[PDB]
C-alpha cells in the first residue's frame, strides 16, 4: 500500500530539495540499524512485500507529474507509471519479478523492459556516458516532462535513457550520498546546469563495494582500499570509514551486525 | 503529445544561392543545446551546426563550416545560409537537446525533440 513523497521541480528551493532528500531517506531506511556511524537499508531477505517499495510523486512548473517506484532494500529505481501507464525494468531474478507484480496495480498498461537499468545499460541506450549527460533542476524538469511524453510516444528511446539516467542519479545516488545531494543542493543554489564530475561518478560505482567494505571493516578500519576520484580526477585511496561518514548516507545491507 | 517543434523557410535556390531558416519552440525551458540536421532522402541525418544554450558558442560541421551561420533568440533559432550547393540539396532539421553537455552533442541520438522539417534544393 506503498508510502509516497510528492516534489516539484516547479519552484524548488535549495531548502525545498534537501527537505526532499532529508525526507525519503527516512521512509527509506530502518531508522537504527548502523555500522560504525552509518545507516544500513532493510535487509531483502526477511522483507514482506508490503513493505518492499516507496513511491515518489515528481510535478512540473510544466504541470504534468509521473510517480517512481524505488526498492527499499536497493535505493535504487525499478520502474514508473505516468497516468495510466506503467514500466519496469528486467528483472535480475525470479524473486524481484513477483515483488513487481505489487507496484502499480490498478495500472491498464503495465510494460516490462528487456533491459537492465544499470548504468552501462543506459549509458549504452542513452548513447552517451554519465559526464555528458547535464544534471541539475532544469534538466530533471525536462526529464519528468519526457518520462511522461514517453508514456505517450512523443520521445523516443535514448531520450528517455538519458532521463533514468539523470533522476536516478538525482534521487538514488542524492539519497545514497550527501556528498550528492549537496553537490545538487549548489547546483541549484547557484543555478547551474552540468554534468557529474569524475568524484560523483566513482561514488555510485563504488556504493556497492563500499557497503561491503565497510560492514566488513574492523571496527571501521577496511580490510582493503578503495580507489576513488577527487573532483579533479585525481585518484586515492579510502583505508578506513572515517571519512566516508561525511559522504554517505546509506548502505545496502551486506552482513549481520557485529557484537 | 510532446515538445513540438517547428521550422519554416525550406525552397527552391539556383545553386550559389542563399537561404534562411526558422524555428519555434512551443511549456519548454531548459535547453542546453539546439541544433540543425539535414537528411538526404535513403542517406542519415548529417550533423549540420549547433548552438549552444546557455553561453551561445556556435559549432558547424564539416562541409558546411564557413557558409552557414547559427543564432539563438528569446522561443526561436536561426540558420542561414549562403551560397547553396547542390549538394546541399536535402531535408534539414530542428533539435531541442535538453540533456547532453551542450558541447559534446551532435549526433541524432543526442537531441530529444524533433521538428518536423523543411526542404532546400539547387541548381
Amino acid at each position: 500500500q506503498y508510502p509516497i513523497i510528492n516534489f516539484t521541480t516547479a519552484g524548488a528551493t535549495v531548502q525545498s530539495y534537501t527537505n526532499f532528500i532529508r525526507a525519503v531517506r527516512g521512509r527509506l531506511t530502518t531508522g537504527a540499524d548502523v555500522r560504525h556511524e552509518i545507516p544500513v537499508l532493510p535487509n531483502r531477505v526477511g522483507l514482506p512485500i508490503n513493505q518492499r517499495f516507496i513511491l515518489v510523486e515528481l510535478s512540473n512548473h510544466a504541470e504534468l507529474s509521473v510517480t517512481l517506484a524505488l526498492d527499499v532494500t536497493n535505493a535504487y529505481v525499478v520502474g514508473y507509471r505516468a497516468g495510466n501507464s506503467a514500466y519496469f525494468f528486467h528483472p535480475d531474478n525470479q524473486e524481484d519479478a513477483e515483488a513487481i507484480t505489487h507496484l502499480f496495480t490498478d495500472v491498464q498498461n503495465r510494460y516490462t523492459f528487456a533491459f537492465g537499468g544499470n548504468y552501462d545499460r543506459l549509458e549504452q541506450l542513452a548513447g552517451n556516458l554519465r559526464e555528458n549527460i547535464e544534471l541539475g533542476n532544469g534538466p530533471l524538469e525536462e526529464a519528468i516532462s519526457a518520462l511522461y511524453y514517453y508514456s505517450t510516444g512523443g520521445t523516443q528511446l535514448p531520450t528517455l535513457a538519458r532521463s533514468f539516467i539523470i533522476c536516478i542519479q538525482m534521487i538514488s545516488e542524492a539519497a545514497r550520498f550527501q556528498y550528492i545531494e549537496g553537490e545538487m543542493r549548489t547546483r541549484i543554489r547557484y543555478n547551474r546546469r552540468s554534468a557529474p564530475d569524475p568524484s560523483v561518478i566513482t561514488l555510485e560505482n563504488s556504493w556497492g563495494r563500499l557497503s561491503t567494505a565497510i560492514q566488513e571493516s574492523n571496527q571501521g578500519a577496511f580490510a582493503s582500499p578503495i580507489q576513488l576520484q577527487r573532483r579533479n580526477g585525481s585518484k586515492f585511496s579510502v583505508y578506513d570509514v572515517s571519512i566516508l561518514i561525511p559522504i554517505i548516507a546509506l548502505m545496502v545491507y551486506r552482513c549481520a551486525p557485529p557484537p | 503529445m510532446q515538445v513540438q517543434l517547428v521550422e519554416s523557410g525550406g525552397g527552391l535556390v539556383q545553386a550559389g544561392g542563399s537561404l534562411r531558416l526558422s524555428c519555434a519552440a512551443s511549456r519548454t525551458f531548459s535547453r542546453s543545446s539546439m541544433g540543425w540536421f539535414r537528411q538526404a532522402p535513403g542517406k542519415e541525418r548529417e550533423f549540420v551546426a549547433s548552438i549552444v544554450w546557455a553561453d551561445g558558442t556556435t559549432l558547424y560541421g564539416d562541409s558546411v563550416k564557413g557558409r552557414f551561420t547559427v543564432s539563438r533568440d528569446n522561443n526561436m533559432v536561426y540558420l542561414q545560409m549562403n551560397n547553396l550547393k547542390p549538394e546541399d540539396t536535402a531535408l534539414y532539421y530542428c533539435a531541442d537537446n535538453k540533456f547532453v553537455r551542450g558541447l559534446v552533442a551532435v549526433r541524432a541520438i543526442d537531441y530529444d525533440y524533433w521538428g518536423q522539417g523543411t526542404q532546400v534544393t539547387v541548381s
